Order: structure tokens, then C-alpha cells, then sequence
């Protein structure tokens, strides 16, 4: 039977090239003796070139190949959380089988242009510097960019840390699921990246998808499709659904390698006509449905690995290109100290404000501001013989704000507390206050407010913004705690 | 004629004829499918078969599956009832308001019009603004460089552009989104909308919305900008209108063009672009002009590579371009909008054998005066603002009146600015600045003449600023 | 002509610019 | 004062100079190495 | 089975089976030679044809001539029967000591350790070099990367962990050459001997060797890693013993990779690589890992083509480490050795939760400064130093203090420096650089603080110049 | 290929024929030209030196017998002439009674001109070296082929002293010529470009050939073979991938720049760049004793030399750092054909070393070493056969030296 | 012109040159202008990348240099002998950011007998015609 079934002609390379199988269809899951799957990408005149999905070790040629009629789906629902699973749905953590109801395809069209609404409820990171002035609304797709180890996995997880505040909550409108991808990262560091979630109790709400540096390449490949369906199921049902792509480089490259083996044209530092197209297939899935569909949401944070800085080179500028802000992380800034190394001139958010609350925007504007303003000047500082108090004035400003913005790892900060401490700065307080030491006050400052003024930030939160009264308290409140602190 | 599928490969099918071959660039239909797909033919591979590129997902096509050639390009509904609505690459409405009823169907792949039919001169196609119209005069039939991205007021200036065109110029104009972010142009949508440009009610819709997003195959977003091109070619060759052609952006067209070419296996040429890069450029940009019966206009939106402006695909594409209009956050800073930059911006008929005289040196009259301030302006910051003489105070005074006077309130943003919009004609314009070159007004203040219209708004505006 | 030393290169040229302009005025 | 002004004049401006055409420089650069990595692709890809 | 060689191109011969093809993996030998020939399959080119890469010279083959299929991978002598010896590829004795009496045998190729097999403890290995242990810690058990461009101190680097580290721990070590200087494995085995870590008359062996040189066939070198790494796995989990593992230098693998990959029939990937390097690449640094069962501490040495870290192999590796010791020529250049780069180099452990806070806030402090001294290079270079403010021109000072403070002469190349190698504490390197960020030796001449090991020597060899 | 004694003195191609017209080589043994090196086992550590003539070589990059040390450097920066220095300064020991001192050369001229070799064979005739010296020729106009092999060929001539108890020396000019070779070759024989257009097998092609080069034990002979490969470098950019291909598979390079060259510093031997990776091990007791510490201070000395190109407030120990840097540097340039004697070496260096020329003008520095070397080697051979026969610099010896420097210095300054 | 096939955009410099070939070769004298020898290269390259000739130097063929060679060595001086006539050739190329070392630029200056280079700062500076007078040679 060769319609139904195929014998291979010759392996290698994980590529199977099959005689016979007349009636599969374009990418359809097909099966060789010894069990292993493939999926069929190349349906050529006297062949079909399948992509094998494991170890082509255990295909011969003349194994036979049989159609599964069936194309790639995964599980998907809300029984995945705080599971562990690969690219094709499988558990991966040994907790035993995923309860899973639905499945879903892998790979499905995104939404169209008219069952969406502009990108308005806040995703926020609990990053001060990311949630002021790169700010990401919820259906909106942000790139992380940056170098190797300058930061980039961090922003993502601080990110979903901090879901928990609303994820222990009781509005569920503003409850976020977590999905993680890691794509050809080693095994130890998503054991070590999943440890840490779940000692910060943040795996409740978080689906890990892995498709790590032994898999075959396809399944690196497919796992950012088959974790996207995971978060459609969110989106569709009215609820809301966070996805981190870690890295699209590594699936950029698992893409090329099937590509060159199958033996299509390479354009561009070896890369396929569609590479592009491979990308923005995937990063458009992500959207803000309208109430006629449930409001429901899929905000998605891929991260693309740049290298000495080449945000031009050929993946990285495909993915800038498709989604809506980058926020840009470097090495001299890290090592400056400026942890997160976010670079602030160069990072954007084309949803903008639309996305920030009102509390913020009553801070995050001036100190927006204050920053381009300094960024200016910054330079003339180390040479300043003599500047005027005009811009002598930036340059202090400008450090203190600059000191406002750093931060540790695995402590995100609740709206409320990133607003007040921006406060004392922008508003002068810390003007006169030693830049060794902000890092010091902010500490102990949100230390105390935390502590002793729970109701003022309880206040901020319900009122959203700050009110002509709260202003009043919390200049009190800095007004004598700096006086306590330079003592 | 039904053929057959006799290979795919990704976004390329092979398809096999047995009796009668479509030639080259015809539309095939594949037969039994949930959704149209249509297979543009590129190549006669001998034997029978033709090499197509796919319009959309050949995602479970059939070797064997039945292909129908429609016996021709890929043609679409053209004419007035396409106004409003929003359409796909193969004239498809996908913004769900029922079937695009019109009487003509008007094939995409049209040659450009013939030397003979070629208009001998350069006339000046005025849209009311009065940077554009000053300093950096659009042309008829010509193409324009839109520079400048977000948070600069883009979509209100193509907004207002288009309603002007509307206004003085009864013409009419198609937006070609040539790989959009599906996000983006949903929002670029319900904006035309609440500004009314685009009126789902009624009929009186000033643009039609033509579509190729980011998702769709290379062929898709390599077609689309050709798709819009047809639509605006009927509102000039059966209509006799100055239509208005946005291709947004310019630079996703080329690319598109690269990976279709990739595709079809062609070896790529200077860095990475398609060898054909400046033909696939040239018979879509030709089209684009003033033919006796009326001329199209292109509003073109360009993204630089790498900021390289000799990268191969901005540098062939100002092969064509006959201005430039770069739009400027710096500006956009002064409050100053349309942020258009006044030194910046260019045009190839600011020539006073093309705009006259008058209007050639009432322009460079305005820029050198705009430069020589900012000159000035390193010092007044840094010794302070008065070594500067009875003459070196006039050059600012007047510079500062001028860049507010190059300001401007859009009708498209009066749901919004709650003020009322203005369409300062050319007359006016060059009127205006002429007197402030001058010295009409010097006594008047800076304020006088921040968003306003006419001159004669600075004056009253002065009035009430007592 | 190394992307890395030109840009090494521009990196240390724009502060200079910078300092001497300052240094003018 | 009037010479360290314009000592610095000149410097400042050579410097801006220099700024643009290193940038341009890297700009050619910056494609040649493109498309020279992918001549030599296309080389060994043809002689199969 | 039995099948002819029918085409012979270099390292690529190709094989036709008549009855019975040998699966993909499969060794295969040549029948007719005076040594033992195995050929690895590595494709189906179909009609009963296999693609194969030889373990040995191609020399002397003739089309026609026979080969047996073995029936399996290449499979070594893997046990303790292994320590103190000197093995191939092809697991062969090849230091003429007889043959290695295992009671297993084991095939080099294998799948690498599962997802809930992986192990997440991380304790500090502390290496008595300034540089390492203060900005990158290694960690017991995690990966190590020690990148560098031809001749910047990979292999001394090696040298002196073998000396600092291998020679105190209790537990075995495998020291795998791969691709690189016969000198340089004549000159190791003899040092193992003459410090005992290798016993010739006597069974206290605590080092295996694999070598596969540079003056191998690629085949050769694409495998011995394997063969190294399998050794080691075994004392991993067979025994469930503390492994020690040194690779100098894994790179070699992927460039034998890339020395076939034409013959292979592949179009090529960018830089010339073959299109399979990241995955040739997973499946084997994936099985060089701690596991539950054992832990592994693997030291590779990675080189860099042309100097270029983006290059496709370097670049590619970085993801498989947990600590990354990255050299530089521009350093080294200066006779700065270790030439580590300071703000190039990074360990998982650089966690003020797990080193503390005083190990973590110097070596920031350090890395700062370097930073800060970095970006003012090349402007003091032109405008000078005297528009600098006094803040600024103090970084400058400490910073070149620092700078050599980073310095030290090992005790593996006293033939280099002409100084006795120092081995630093973890406490005496926090202290010393805490000092000096502290602005306590801002009187000492920077020449006080090159090539010394501890802060003390540094006041007293001011001493020794204040004349 | 013919192996063996009767080449000596004699010009052979590729494959072994004469082509010096002199008659048919008597020719009794034979040996192929591709056999692997020799294994871990049959090797010991390198340890006699292999002396070049010149002291920045033989102070700062030591080369011990049986070691491969590259010389890279841009065209005409000087890469052959420390070849042919080296080449000329073995008539020492050849001349002598000791066999075990003795190095046989070889000289491998690849892709070179004809009457470029034609010079070359007749200078080392003018030095009476061709006695000991084979030249293997393959000549720009010689077959792809030949030029390929040519090195494989010269290598197996220089095997048999090696195998044989005895030493040999062979130089492989230039490396560069031979990829280019067999790039050609290869791609005539339709096997897929790679990287840069070679085969993917270039590391390979060289690799093969230089781990033949080699110190074999007592077991096998005792016997070595030394390699000096020349590789060209363009736009003296060294980390290009066929100068690291090479770079990373020998036992050090000397790496010559026109910089330094056009500068007057002759060799143009950059000092930071250059390695041995043997180190001391093959040095004698005397010039370990000189030199031991003075390659890195003079790495260390370029650095400051450029950090106070801006005599930025610079203490004393930087400005005793740069005037010995400055003296030193002087000490280590050389004429050409003059290839100095271990004892004159030692006597030189240590004038520098141990500051008694902190006080004299660079300029002079020069002058001086050959007035000073004129001195000793007429009057005080004592103390230069005893520095070269014990072979260390004793106590009384280095007091000799003291006195005599000193002292001659002062009337040197008169 | 930009809408005709490669195929005619190469060959167009060609024909014109037979016609200023006739007056050349009757005692008569004709100027010819090629606009530009730029496009007219990118066009041949089109075809030699398309019909699989392998691309060098900016993936231009291995002979572009006598594409243009051939074409502008007609244009010439007869002698009296051969009818005094003549044929002038002011070929056209256009160089990017005043790059004049490119490939093509300099394939050209090798060919014809001077250049007139024409400065972008010197136009906006308002000098025009742009003539560089130093660089600029006959």
C-alpha cells in the first residue's frame, strides 16, 4: 500500500525521505516502524521529506511509515499548571499524567482584526524601571533583547513572581496564568528555574513548556506553538494569559537546521525565505480579545539573544520588527551597576500609557522627563570643571532617579510601592541625599511605609492615583524619616 | 483548465496541467477547500507543470489535489462600494460587512501607463498643511518619503491628508497596509472611524483599506501593496480623480519581495536582497503618476535598515522618490505639530522653475532664517540671551514666530483638540510667511501664532491675547 | 574595521564631542 | 579664555566629523559582511 | 554482515551491505589491515549503502576491500580498571602496558540524563586563583567554560585546577584530549606519575586517559569526547562516585564535526559550520552532567576561532555552563596572566544568597570600577588626564592597581613568568581587593601589586621597589 | 621519497629528484610520505635547546629541540631571514666533535619564486651551511600537487634523522602557499569549498604534518625533529583563522610586525605576542639566569610606555619600569647573518638586565654592545668559554662580569 | 526605462551606440549619453544571477567590468583616412555616500579618459554644477 504507508528511502541527519505515502497532507504527523513520530515538510513529486522527532538511530531504510491522518494538537486547559511538560504536552516533572480535557492544534491562525480592542488593562512586572517607563498592557507582545547573561530571564521571572499578588486575590479579572517556554536551554537550568518559581509559590499558576539543547530539533522547533495554544485556551474563556518565548534565537536556529537539511534555499546567515513568516505567525497569536469575544487576553514576552549588541542582524530585526517595544538590557549598564541593565533611551512601548495606571502616570511623566533630560547632559558630567546650577541640577536629578530605578531579583514590587518611593526622588527628596546611599533609604523608606503605613498605600491602590491628602502624608512621612536617616 | 498538485513545498506548489498551461502570473484556484487559496503562477518548469507561490497556508494540500486556472491574474473588486471597507490580497472583505458589490473586477499585475500617456509636467498637489505645502511641496503622481514613526502623530497626519484630499480635491484614497501587525491595523481601523474618514453607516467613506498582515506568506505581503495599487488606479482611470496611494510600510514590500524570491530558489544579490530587487521595485512604483486621465499619489512609509540609507533597499527605493516628509519627536517636543521638521523634510519641485519665485524664496526664506536661530540657539542657553544684537534679536524673534506660525489644528483631531480644524491654502501660506519674513508682525507675540490657520488668525488671536 | 572597534571607537569620539563642547561654552 | 574657546570650537567639531563618517564607515561594513557571509554560503551550497 | 567498501574520499568511506545493513551508529571493521580500522555509520544513503566516517587513516583502502559490521556503537573498556591508563577511541590501549581488564564494556554513544534526573545543589569549589574565585566562582558539580582564542591560557588554566584541585580530591578524574598537542599529553601523563595521581606499579591510580590529537583523522576527533565522556559516566553511576572531568578542548569536537560535514553531502550553515552543530552539540554536552546518582565537575577548554566570541561553536556553548571563565589576547597582551576579562567571565553562584553579601559586593565593587575605568580609556587617550576630577582620577588609580592586583603567577608556569606560583585563599582574595577598594594602599606603586599572590606580598614587594 | 644522508647539500623537487644539475642523489633508504606522528609513548619532554643565533629569540621565545615554533608576520617583514639566521648559526655545533649537538636543515621553499631560491641556496652556500642543509623546492610554477606535497616530502627527509639518534631542523616556507595548494587541489577534485573557500579540512592538513615534528626518548633514539613553519599574515591581523589554525598547533610563534620594523626595531619581534610554550626547559642555566623574568616585564613595559604617552604625575617605579624598558629593547635588536653565540648572549643581556646600562643613552646602547662584546670575546674568553662550558653563570663568573662591565662602561663614557 | 525587462535595460546602451556608430564611422560626429551604467550593470547582474553565473565581488559577475569595457571602447576618433568622424561618450554612474572606490565606480574610471565628480556638499553649499575641481580630470 503505498497511499497509506511508506517505506524510507534513505536517513540521516534526522531527515526521512520516504517513497510511497501518496495521500499525506503538508505538515502531518506520520509514524516509522519503531515508533517514532515525524511530521511531513517537505511533500516533494517522488518523496516526502519527513522530519524525524527523536533519535534516527532506530530508522533503517525500508522502514515503513504510516499516516496518522491526525496533525500535531496538545493538551490545554487549566489542569497543566504547576505542571511540567515538553513540546508536545507530554510530563516532564514525574508527577504523573496531566488531567487534560481539551487539546488543542499547535498551530492555529491568530485572531483576526475585528475581534480584538486596543491593549488596556496593565500587565505589570513589579520592575519599577520596566512598569514606569516601558509599560505593557495585557495582549501586547514586548521583547526582552539583549546580549547572553545580561538580565534577560530575570525580567521574565520577577515577572511572574509577582502574579501571585493578584493570583491569591478575588477579582479574577485581573489574575494572569503564567506560560514559560524554554527552548534549547540545558535541563539544570530550567530544574533551577522551576525550583526557584516554586519556592516563590509562583508554579500554582505556571505551566512550564521545555524543549531543551538534546531534544531533536522540531521539537525545539514547534514548542513556542504548542505552548501558545496552552495560553489560547486562556485567552479565549475571558481570561488572561502571560507567555515568555526563552529564546526565539535558539527556535530561529532549530527552524534553519530542518530547513538546510530538507535542503531549501538559505538566504541570510544561512536562514529560510520564511523565517520571518515562522515568527510573526507566532507573535500575532497573541492579542486583546473585545467583551464579544471575553475580553480575555494573551500578553506574550519573547526573548531574542543579541550579539555584541547587533540589534540589526537578521532574527533580531524580524522580531523587533513584529512586536510592540523592546525593552533593550546591556552589559556596560549591568556592570555599571545599573541592575536591571535596562537601557532607558533605547527601550519603547508602543502601547504606552494606555497601559499605566493613573498613580503612575501622576509619577512615572516627570521622571520620564527628568531622565531624557539628563540623558543629555550625562556625558559633561566627568568633565564638568564648571557647569552652570542649571544643568548641575539635571546631573543630580538625574543620578538619584538613575539609582531609583536599580533593583534585586525575586522581590517584583506591588504598584503601590514602586509609586511612593518614585515620589521621594521625583518629588526632591532625595536631592540632598547621597547617591551611595538611595539604594539605602528606598530599603528601609519602603521598609517602614510597608509596615507602619499600610493604609495610605491601601489608599493610592483603591483611589488609583495620589490624592491632594495622601500627597500631603507621604511628604510627612519622607520629610521626617530622612531627617531619622541622616541622624 | 483543472490541474493537478503535483508538489509542495512549503509556501510553493507545484502544480501539473494536462491539457492547456496558464501562463504566468494567473490565479489558480485549489479545488476542496474550507477557505480560498489562491496560487499565483511565477514559472513555466517545462513538462506541463508550473511553479506557483501560494496566497495563503498550504497547510494539508494533496499531491493530486485539483487545481482550477481562473485564467487570469489575481483581480479584485475595484470601483466606489470598495471605499470604507477593508480587503484582503485577492479582494476579499475582512472586516465582515457582507460581500464588496461592485460592477468591475480589476486584475492586480496592470503594465504602467506609456510614454504617450505620460503627463509632460510638474505640478504642485496642495493638501493644506502648511509645513508640507511651504517647504516640502508633494507632487502630482509623485511619491512621497514618510519618515518618523510613533508617538509623532503619523496616523493623524495620513488621516488628515486624506480628508484633505477629500476636501480640495474631490479624489479619494486606498491604504495599502503591506505587512501590518494584525494589532496595529484593527486600531489604525477604529481610528478612521471615529474621525469619520471612514463612515460605516453611510456612504461616505474617503478611503478604501487594503490589507497583507504580518502572518500572511511571503506572496501575500508581496502582492497586497499591487492589490491597493489597482483599487487606486480605478479612481483615476475611470474616474479621472488625484487618489491618494499609502503603502505603509515600503520597506515590507522589498522584503516580501526577498523571501518570494528566496522561495522560487533565486540566488539572492547584494546583501541578501533579491536580484530583481529594482525591477520588482519599478513596475509597481511606475505605476504610480499622472496620466492624462488623472494621477495617483503616493504617501510612502519607509523603515531604514540598520540606519544604513545606502542599504540596497532604501537606496533603490529614493531612486523614486520625489520628497520626503520626516516627522519629528524633537519637534513634536515644541508642542509644535504637525511635528513635521522644517529643515529636514525635502522635495524635488522646490524649484522656482517648478513652484515659482515667489514660493522658492519665501521657503528659503523661512529655512535659512529656522537655521540661523538654531545656531543661535547653543548660545543663548550658555552666555545667556544678550550679546545678541538689535539684529541677532530679530532673526529669533521672528524664527520663534515662524515655527509656531508652521503649526497647525487638524480637522481629523477636533472629536479631540476640541478646537477646529484648518486648511490653509497655498496662497495663504506663502503669504503668511512672507509677511513675517517681513516684519508685518514682529510686533505681534509668539502665542498669536501658535495653532492657527491663516495669518489673519495671528492677529485676531493677538486680540483676544489683548 | 571591526563593527566592534568602530563602534569602540564612536563610543569614546561622542563623549569627546561632548566634553569639548561643553568646554566651549 | 578666547583660545581654549576656540581650541574647543575646532576639537568639538572635528570630533562631530569624525562621528559621521566612523558611522558611515560602519555602516558599509556592516553590509559587506552580510552579504560576503552569504556569497560564501551560496558557494559551498552550489558546488554539491 | 559483511559489505564492500565501494567508494573511498578522504575520512567518508562508503560501505554496500549485500544482506543485512548495520543501523546508523554502528561500528563496522576493515578486514585486511595490519591495525584495527572501525568505521562509524553515519547514514542510509540507500541501495543497501552506508555513509560512514573513519576512526583511522583512510590510507590503503581499496575499493572491493571487506568490512564486518560489529553489530554495535564503538564500545570501550569502561571501569576502575581504566585509572592510571591511557586509552583511544576505540577504548585500545596506547600506552603498551597490556590490555585494560574490565569486567564491562560500554558503547560511547547514549542518551543523556532525563529531566528528573538533574540536580540542583550548589556549593562553591574554591581554586586559589584571585580571578576566578572572586568575580566567577566554580561550582562543585556544575560546568565549567574556560574560552580563549589561540594561545591565551586555556590549557595553563587547566593545568593549575588539575594542580590546585584534581590533586587533593577524593574521587576519580578523566582527563580527555581532544583534538589537541601530543606534546602536551606526554607531558601531563609523565606529571601525573611523577605526583603519583597516576601508579604504574600499583592499583592507587585516581586518574583515567582518553586522547584523540590533533594528528588524528577528524572521525577520530569527533568521537574521543565521547569515548572520555563515557569513561566518566561510569564512575558516575556505576559507582556513584565524585567525578573530576577535564576536556581540553571540546571545540576540537566540532570542528572534526565540521571537517566532514561536506563529504557528508550537507549544504553548509553560516561561518561554514554544518547545519547540525547546536544539535551534535545538546546531545553530547547534555550527558556531561550531575545527576542524582554522581556528580561530574567538568573543566572544558574552549577555543575560539579567529578571537571571535560570536563565532557559531563559541557561542554555542555558552548555554551549557553554570560558570564561564572567558580569556582575552587584548589582557594577556598587557602580561596579565590568568588573562581573564573581569567583565566577561560570570558564574551561576555570583548570588548574594549563596557566596554573601561581602564576596558579592567587592567583586561587583571590582567590576565596577574596571567598567568605569574602561569607558574612560579611550578618552584620557586623547584629551588626557588633567581635565579629570579627582574622583575620577583616583578610579583610574585603583582601577591599574586592581587591574594587576588580578594577576597571579601559578605554579604551572613558573617556566613562563619566572615567579613561584601562589595559591590564594577565598578569604585572602575578598580582603585584598576589599582593601583596595577601600583606598588602603592608594600610597603603594601599582608595579607593588603585578604577579603576587597575596595582598602582604603586594606592601612588601613595594618595599623591595621603594629600591 | 629518498631519504637520508646523501640529500645533504643538495637541491631536491617535490618527489625527490635533484635539480641542481649535480648529478643523481645516491639514495638507499626510502620512507612514505604520509605517516602519522608518533604517539604519547615514544616522546620526551623537549629539553635540549635548539639555539638561533638571535637573542630576542633565544632570550624571550626559546626553542628546544623537537619543538615547533612558528614565525608569522606580514610579506616582508623578516619571516625567512630568522630561518636563515637559524640555519647559518648550526655551522657552531656542525663544525664541532659532538654528534649529539649537531642539526641537520632542511628547507622547504613552497609557491616561492626560482631565483628567489636560487638567492637562498647561494647565501647558504657563501656560509658554508649547505654542507648540512636539504632543500626541498616546489616553485610557483611547479603542478598544485607538488607544492602540496612538498612538505609532507622535506618532512619524511628530516624523519629519518629524527628516527636515527640524530637531530634535524626543517623550516616549511611558507604554509600559506601550500593551503592555497591544496585548496586548489581540492576543489579541481569537485570536494565542496568551506570556510574561506578552503577545504573544510585545512586544520588537518597542517596539523598532520607539524605533529611529526618531535623529541623521541632514549628508547627510540634520543634522536628529534625542530619545525619552524612560516605562515603569511595580510594587514598584520593574526587572529585571522588560517594564522590561528597554525598558531593553535604549534609550540609557540614569533610574530614579526612592519610597525616595529619601519620603527628600527630589527627583528620586528613583538614581544607580547610572540610565545614559546616550552618555556626555560629550553634554555641553558645561563640564559634562564638573564632572562627568566625580563618577557614578561617587557610586556608589562609596552603597556606603561603607552599609558604616559602623556607623562601622566608618573611615579618612580614606572619611570625605572620605562628605562630599563627602553635599554633592554635596544639590547635585543640584531644585524642580519650574524647569529650570535649562546656565552655572547648571556654576556650582553646581563649588562642590561642588571641595570649597569640604566645610565647610558639609548641611542648609545648599540654602539656599546659591540664595542663591550669586542672586549670580552678578544681579552676574556676565560670567562666566555666558562659561562658557555659550565653552562650557568657561578658566582665568581658573575662577579667577573660585574667588574668587567662596569668598568669598561665608565671608560665607554668617557 | 525601470518598467522593461532586464534583458532590454542591458541591451539599450548597446543599440544607441550602433546608432552613434553610423555617424562615427561617415565623417560625421555624435555624442552619446548613458544614463546609467549603474542600472544598466544591476540589470545584467539580474540575468547573470538568474541564468546561475557565479556572483563575485557585490555578487556582480565575473565580467561586468567588460560589459562596460565593450560598450564604451566605440566611442573613438577616426582618422582622416577613415572619415575624420567620431562618436563621445558620456557615460553615467552613480556612486553611494561619494563612495567612489566601489566595484563598478572603479571598473569605469578604468575604462573611460577622466571623470567629473560632482559633490552632494557642494550642491546643498549651493555650488552647482557640483564639479569637484580637484578630483575631476580629462
Amino acid at each position: 500500500d503505498l497511499e497509506e504507508t511508506g517505506r524510507v528511502l534513505s536517513i540521516g541527519d534526522g531527515i526521512a525521505r520516504v517513497h510511497g505515502l501518496r495521500n499525506v497532507q503538508a505538515e502531518e504527523m506520520v509514524e516509522f516502524s519503531s515508533g517514532l513520530k515525524g511530521m511531513s515538510l517537505n511533500l516533494e513529486p517522488d518523496n516526502v521529506g519527513v522530519v524525524v522527532f527523536g533519535n534516527d538511530k532506530l530508522i533503517k531504510e525500508g522502514d515503513i511509515v504510516k499516516r496518522t491522518g491526525a496533525i500535531v494538537d496538545v493538551p490545554v486547559g487549566e489542569e497543566l499548571l504547576g505542571r511540567v511538560v515538553d513540546a508536545l504536552g507530554n510530563a516532564i516533572d514525574g508527577k504523573g499524567p496531566i488531567g487534560s480535557k481539551a487539546r488543542r492544534r499547535v498551530g492555529l491562525k491568530a485572531p483576526g482584526i475585528i475581534p480584538r480592542i486596543s491593549v488596556r488593562e496593565p500587565m505589570q512586572t513589579g520592575i519599577k524601571a520596566v512598569d514606569s517607563l516601558v509599560p505593557i498592557g495585557r495582549g501586547q507582545r514586548e521583547l526582552i533583547i539583549g546580549d547572553r547573561q545580561t538580565g534577560k530571564t530575570s525580567i521574565a521571572i520577577d515577572t511572574i513572581i509577582n502574579q501571585k499578588r493578584f493570583n491569591d486575590g478575588t477579582d479574577e479579572k485581573k489574575k494572569l496564568y503564567c506560560i514559560y517556554v524554554a527552548i534549547g536551554q540545558k535541563r539544570s537550568t530550567v530544574a533551577q528555574l522551576v525550583k526557584r518559581l516554586t519556592d516563590a509559590d509562583a508554579m500554582k499558576y505556571t505551566i512550564v513548556v521545555s524543549a531543551t539543547a538534546s531534544d531533536a530539533a522540531p521539537l525545539q522547533y514547534l514548542a513556542p506553538y504548542s505552548g501558545c495554544s496552552m495560553g489560547e485556551y486562556f485567552r479565549d474563556n475571558g481570561k488572561h494569559a502571560l507567555i515568555i518565548y526563552d529564546d526565539l534565537s535558539k527556535q530561529a536556529v532549530a527552524y534553519r537546521q530542518m530547513s538546510l537539511l530538507l535542503r531549501r534555499p538559505p538566504g541570510r546567515e544561512a536562514y529560510p525565505g520564511d523565517v520571518f513568516y515562522l515568527h510573526s505567525r507566532l507573535l500575532e497569536r497573541a492579542a486583546k480579545m473585545n467583551d464579544a469575544f471575553g475580553g480575555g487576553s494573551l500578553t506574550a514576552l519573547p526573548v531574542i539573544e543579541t550579539q555584541a549588541g547587533d540589534v540589526s542582524a537578521y532574527i533580531p530585526t524580524n522580531v523587533i520588527s513584529i512586536t510592540d517595544g523592546q525593552i533593550f538590557l546591556e552589559t556596560e549598564l549591568f556592570y555599571k551597576g545599573i541592575r536591571p541593565a535596562i537601557n532607558v533611551g533605547l527601550s519603547v512601548s508602543r502601547v504606552g500609557s494606555a497601559a499605566q495606571t493613573r498613580a503612575m502616570k501622576q509619577v512615572a511623566g516627570t521622571m520620564k522627563l527628568e531622565l531624557a533630560q539628563y540623558r543629555e547632559v550625562a556625558a559633561f558630567a566627568q568633565f564638568g570643571s564648571d557647569l552652570d546650577a542649571a544643568t548641575q541640577q539635571l546631573l543630580s536629578r538625574g543620578v538619584r532617579l538613575t539609582e531609583l530605578l536599580k533593583q534585586g531579583q525575586y522581590s517584583p514590587m506591588a504598584i503601590e510601592e514602586q509609586v511612593a518611593v518614585i515620589y521621594a526622588g521625583v518629588r526632591g527628596y532625595l536631592d540632598k541625599l547621597e547617591p551611595s546611599k538611595i539604594t539605602k533609604f528606598e530599603n528601609a523608606f519602603l521598609s517602614h511605609v510597608i509596615s507602619q503605613h499600610q493604609a495610605l498605600l491601601s489608599k493610592i491602590r483603591t483611589d488609583g492615583k495620589i490624592s491632594e491628602e495622601s500627597d500631603a502624608k507621604l511628604k510627612e512621612i519622607v520629610t521626617n524619616f530622612l531627617a531619622g536617616f541622616e541622624a | 483548465t483543472t490541474g493537478r498538485i503535483v508538489a509542495v513545498i512549503g509556501a510553493v506548489v507545484d502544480v501539473q496541467f494536462d491539457e492547456g498551461l496558464p501562463p504566468i502570473l494567473n490565479a489558480l484556484e485549489v479545488q476542496g477547500r474550507e477557505t480560498r487559496l489562491v496560487l499565483e503562477v511565477a514559472q513555466h518548469l517545462g513538462e506541463s507543470t508550473v511553479r506557483t507561490i501560494a496566497m495563503d497556508g498550504t497547510e494539508g494540500l494533496v499531491r493530486g489535489q485539483k487545481v482550477l486556472d481562473s485564467g487570469a491574474p489575481i483581480r479584485i473588486p475595484v470601483g466606489p462600494e470598495t471605499l470604507g471597507r477593508i480587503m484582503n490580497v485577492i479582494g476579499e472583505p475582512i472586516d465582515e460587512r457582507g460581500p464588496i458589490k461592485t460592477k468591475q473586477f480589476a486584475a492586480i499585475h496592470a503594465e504602467a501607463p506609456e510614454f504617450v500617456e505620460m503627463s509632460v509636467e510638474q505640478e504642485i498637489l496642495v493638501t493644506g498643511i502648511k509645513v508640507v505645502d511651504l517647504l516640502a511641496p508633494y507632487a502630482k503622481g509623485g511619491k512621497i518619503g514618510l519618515f518618523g514613526g510613533a508617538g509623532v502623530g503619523k496616523t493623524v497626519l495620513i488621516m488628515e491628508l486624506i480628508n484633505n484630499v477629500a476636501k480640495a480635491h474631490g479624489g479619494y484614497s486606498v491604504f495599502a497596509g503591506v505587512g501590518e501587525r494584525t494589532r496595529e491595523g484593527n486600531d489604525l481601523y477604529h481610528e478612521m472611524i471615529e474621525s469619520g474618514v471612514i463612515n460605516l453607516k453611510d456612504a461616505t467613506s474617503k478611503v478604501a483599506l487594503v490589507y497583507g498582515q504580518m502572518n500572511e506568506p511571503p506572496g501575500a505581503r508581496a502582492r497586497v501593496a499591487l492589490t491597493g495599487l489597482t483599487v487606486a488606479e480605478y479612481f483615476r482611470d475611470q474616474e479621472g480623480q488625484d487618489v491618494l496611494l499609502f503603502i505603509d510600510n515600503i520597506f515590507r514590500f522589498t522584503q516580501a519581495g526577498s523571501e518570494v524570491s528566496a522561495l522560487l530558489g533565486r540566488i539572492p544579490s547584494a546583501v541578501g536582497y533579491q536580484p530583481t530587487l529594482a525591477t520588482d521595485m519599478g513596475t509597481m512604483q511606475e505605476r504610480i503618476t499622472t496620466t492624462k486621465k488623472g494621477s495617483i499619489t503616493s504617501v510612502q512609509a519607509i523603515y531604514v535598515p540598520a540606519d544604513d540609507l545606502t542599504d540596497p533597499a532604501p537606496a533603490t527605493t529614493f531612486a523614486h522618490l520625489d520628497a520626503t516628509t520626516v516627522l519629528s519627536r524633537a519637534i513634536a517636543e515644541l508642542g509644535i505639530y504637525p511635528a513635521v521638521d522644517p529643515l529636514d523634510s525635502t522635495s524635488r519641485i522646490m524649484d522656482p522653475n517648478i513652484v515659482g519665485s515667489e514660493h522658492y524664496d519665501v521657503a528659503r526664506g523661512v529655512q535659512k532664517i529656522l537655521q540661523d536661530y538654531k545656531s543661535l540657539q547653543d548660545i543663548i542657553a550658555i552666555l545667556g540671551m544678550d550679546e545678541l544684537s538689535e539684529e541677532d534679536k530679530l532673526t529669533v524673534s521672528r524664527a520663534r514666530k515662524i515655527q509656531r506660525f508652521l503649526s497647525q489644528p487638524f480637522q481629523v483631531a477636533e472629536v479631540f483638540t476640541g478646537h477646529l480644524g484648518k486648511l490653509v491654502p497655498l496662497k495663504e501660506t506663502i503669504k503668511g510667511f512672507q509677511q513675517i519674513l517681513a516684519g508685518e508682525y514682529d510686533h505681534l507675540p509668539e502665542q498669536a501664532f501658535y495653532m492657527v490657520g491663516p495669518i489673519e488668525e495671528a492677529v485676531a488671536k493677538a486680540d483676544k491675547l489683548a | 574595521a571591526t563593527l566592534k572597534d568602530i563602534t569602540r571607537r564612536l563610543k569614546s569620539i561622542k563623549n569627546i564631542q561632548k566634553i569639548t563642547k561643553s568646554m566651549k561654552m | 579664555q578666547s583660545a581654549r574657546m576656540t581650541a574647543m570650537d575646532n576639537a568639538s567639531k572635528n570630533a562631530s566629523e569624525m562621528i559621521d563618517k566612523l558611522t558611515l564607515t560602519f555602516n558599509r561594513t556592516r553590509q559587506a559582511v552580510i552579504t560576503k557571509e552569504l556569497i560564501e554560503i551560496i558557494s559551498g551550497a552550489a558546488a554539491l
